């Protein structure tokens, strides 16, 4: 009767992928600004 | 001691069972336990 995890596994995958993408974007911006400061 | 005919009715040993009140935490029933646990994990990670 209960809805199983396989029924909604894709939205979990999407959520974790979005968390990874946000981490990657933030780290890329941090690296870019760190290089910018080191140059200036 | 007596002569039987072919069976006019076939039977065997079988199980008679009886023929539910909602549980206290039955509001969690629509989703599986793994879904709730992974929801908590996803909340922490988010």
């Amino acid at each position: 009767s209960a809805l199983s995890l396989s029924n909604v596994a894709g939205v979990f995958y999407i959520l974790v992928g979005g968390l990874g993408l946000a981490m990657m974007v933030a780290l890329i911006e941090f690296c870019y600004k760190s290089r910018a400061e080191s140059k200036r | 001691v007596i002569d039987f005919s072919k069976p006019f009715m076939s039977l065997g040993i079988s199980i008679m069972i009886k023929k539910s009140k909602p549980g206290v935490f039955s509001f969690l029933d629509p989703l599986a336990y793994e879904i709730w646990m992974c929801i908590v994990f996803a909340y922490i990670g988010v």
